[PDB]
């Protein structure tokens, strides 16, 4: 379902992120906690203040899991299998929350990629984030 | 509801918005990113590619009507339901649009604002705009119930 | 027989039956496909969603077709509406003592 | 949400046949089994690891009775659901943080439980009237979010 | 996604439908048109009155598509590929509508299978209908 | 009288397919005609609308996303005549030839 054009777009946009992956993951998490405060209840023992080391730390793990998913775009269910198990079985994350984080990741990419975030690239990144969400909610 | 600081941040960013272009950009992206929404715009002609959508004059003109309604909402934040009552009846009774799509258009508008403003579209500025677009989506869904 | 009446607004008139959301698919398609509006020979501009008060402008919305009265004169006034893939619609209206009355519509 | 006189009559005739001690527990229990992320909110209820543990859990049965009682309250005040559910909306939205999509899911599980119990009696027009009711209850419970 | 227990449950429950497939599909469509009237706009060429031959015929089309998906439960994206092209590209069905028809199909099964619709069977049928809906919305 | 919209057929096991008789066609006239089919006859034999069942070796027809499928039970060697009736449309006459197991498209006609 992710077309060759979509894979090209995702790889080109995500490749522009590069070394800023942790920074952008932390920014997307902060956007989510501020816009959708109920999402904070999933991290009760985190310091969720602006610029917190725990948020920065978690943002880099989220961004690296996305970088791994871009490299394994042809076999995403296998690559994110263990992560699908954690979110559904242990954390019990409500599937509506994946749409909230995906939106905040897209908003962060739009804010940092003025030239690259065209309507076609936006549609490709949306398809990619929806495919990751589908995989992460598949173990219910 | 919006706090005074949120209401101020929303108005300061909105004054910088090009009213002739942002609506077309948000509508065009809705049609490209969620293609089932094209079912409602068959009268607009060619929407077969992202370039045909973004360059379509009817998409640009319709975006201006939509952005004008969002501006009307921004001037009546305490009475969104009343402000959008006739538009809500239209979208339900005449257009048959599922209200989930109102949430999708609000989120595409937030992405367009982030894209145009970059670093200026901070996490607190976005949080205020999320209240606005959810309030507009809920007012437009009101006459469905 | 589909256009039979009009209403008066501030520096504008309104045709409610010229409805872009009509249950009659032919009326809906004609309004949606409007390419030209002329009043007494003067070409009107589609103002999209702006007010048409005292303009050479028209707007088609959920309450009908709103026409500004800048090019209106006393006596017989001729409105010509052109639509892609449709025959031109001629609306005749009369203006006397500030009042505009519907005379006829032809196609 | 507005029901026609014929819809209101159909709803009330079916509801009088509902076992108030069991239907709520069955709807809550099925919500916890079919959409397992909803268990996150009922951790004080103990064992919910299997469909038998859920359906036989006394706290699930007792809570489902409170829920069904609130649905009955809504049925008696169909023209003022927002006011009727104001205190419950404040509880679910400000204290519990239940995403309002879960209100829609519970309403739909209740509709499945009614279809299961009534069979052929739960006709397409009877279901259409109950869909207006459960959407109205979900919208009144989500009101304090907007 | 669908566990061996889910596949067993779906095969056993859908096998009880048997010769009533068209009847149940027509009943689920009628439930959908009455409960969610906006869905009627997708069938402007239909006589949508109770017991209409067009709704009966369409219900048999839908139930037979589902019977085919139950037989190809191990490779549903491939079996439903052409059908998913149609619903996305030609019919432009809004993904929210698949949840509405899935709910009306579940209500019909609950009304006709009193002795089999246990909480586990209900959960398996819900997962199956959501898997069909996922495939049918994958070609956007 | 010649129909320029139906120009070819494909052969299936005990069936023939007219892919241009499309109930989902971008041509609104083809779409409406296919949607409103009320009668299908082959060499005078009335065919039954099988809705979604296989038409293999039947006196049956199915209109679906790949076109109009007709079973070949009433087909004979030489000239075959197919008549398609549709509510509010003029009858469509399709001529095909059968020889050595192969069915060939000859012509399609319709008044107006
Ligand atoms: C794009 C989607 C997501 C990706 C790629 C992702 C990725 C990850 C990764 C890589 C971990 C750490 C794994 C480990 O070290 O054990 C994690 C943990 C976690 N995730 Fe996600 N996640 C996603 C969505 C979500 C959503 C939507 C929520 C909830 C609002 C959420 C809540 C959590 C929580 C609570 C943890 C555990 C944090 C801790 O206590 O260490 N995740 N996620
Ligand atoms: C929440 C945001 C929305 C706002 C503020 C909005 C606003 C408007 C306005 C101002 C009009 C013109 C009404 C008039 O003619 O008087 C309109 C028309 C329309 N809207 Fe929306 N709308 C929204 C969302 C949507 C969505 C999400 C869809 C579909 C997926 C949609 C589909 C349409 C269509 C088809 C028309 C008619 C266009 C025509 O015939 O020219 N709208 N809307
Ligand atoms: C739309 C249907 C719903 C109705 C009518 C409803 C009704 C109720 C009622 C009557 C109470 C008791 C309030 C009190 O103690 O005064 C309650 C409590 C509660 N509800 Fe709901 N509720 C609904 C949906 C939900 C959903 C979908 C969830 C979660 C997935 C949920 C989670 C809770 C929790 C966690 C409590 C507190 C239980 C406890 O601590 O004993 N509710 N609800
Ligand atoms: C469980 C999900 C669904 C299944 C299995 C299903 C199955 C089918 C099948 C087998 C066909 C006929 C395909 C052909 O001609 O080859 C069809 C057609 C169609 N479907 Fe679906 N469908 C599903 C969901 C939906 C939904 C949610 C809608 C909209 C509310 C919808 C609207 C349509 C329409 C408009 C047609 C064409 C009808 C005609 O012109 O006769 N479908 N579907």
């Amino acid at each position: 379902v992710l077309s060759p054009a979509d894979k090209t777009n995702v790889k080109a946009a995500w490749g522009k992120v590069g070394a800023h992956a942790g920074e952008y993951g932390a920014e997307a998490l902060e956007r989510m906690f501020l816009s959708f405060p109920t999402t904070k209840t999933y991290f009760p023992h985190f310091d969720l203040s602006h610029g917190s080391a725990q948020v920065k730390g978690h943002g880099k793990k989220v961004a690296d899991a996305l970088t791994n998913a871009v490299a394994h775009v042809d076999d995403m269910p296998n690559a994110l299998s263990a992560l699908s198990d954690l979110h559904a079985h242990k954390l019990r994350v409500d599937p509506v929350n994946f749409k909230l984080l995906s939106h905040c990741l897209l908003v962060t990419l739009a804010a940092h990629l003025p030239a690259e975030f065209t309507p076609a690239v936006h549609a490709s990144l949306d398809k990619f984030l929806a495919s990751v969400s589908t995989v992460l909610t598949s173990k219910y | 509801h919006l706090t005074p600081e949120e209401k101020s941040a929303v108005t300061a960013l909105w004054g910088k918005v090009n009213v002739d272009e942002v609506g077309g950009e948000a509508l065009g992206r809705l049609l490209v990113v969620y293609p089932w929404t094209q079912r409602f715009f068959e009268s607009f002609g060619d929407l077969s590619t992202p370039d045909a959508v973004m360059g379509n004059p009817k998409v640009k003109a319709h975006g201006k009507k939509v952005l004008g309604a969002f501006s009307d909402g921004l001037a009546h934040l305490d009475n969104l339901k009343g402000t959008f009552a006739t538009l809500s009846e239209l979208h339900c009774d005449k257009l048959h649009v599922d209200p989930e799509n109102f949430r999708l258009l609000g989120n595409v508008l937030v992405c367009v604002l982030a894209h145009h403003f970059g670093k200026e579209f901070t996490p607190p500025v976005q949080a205020a705009y999320q209240k606005v677009v959810a309030g507009v989506a809920n007012a437009l869904a009101h006459k469905y119930h | 027989s589909l256009i039979t009446k009009l209403s008066q607004e501030d520096g504008a008139i309104l045709f409610p039956e010229i409805d872009r959301y009509s249950d009659n698919k032919q009326i809906k398609a004609l309004t949606q496909q409007i390419t030209k509006v002329t009043v007494n020979g003067t070409v009107y501009k589609d103002l999209i969603s702006d007010s048409v008060k005292d303009t050479n402008g028209w707007v088609s919305n959920m309450t009908g077709l709103h026409l500004g009265t800048k090019a209106f004169k006393d006596g017989e006034n001729t409105i010509v509406i052109s639509s892609k893939g449709f025959e031109d619609v001629t609306i005749t209206v009369t203006k006397k003592d500030g009042q505009i009355h519907f005379v006829s519509a032809k196609q």
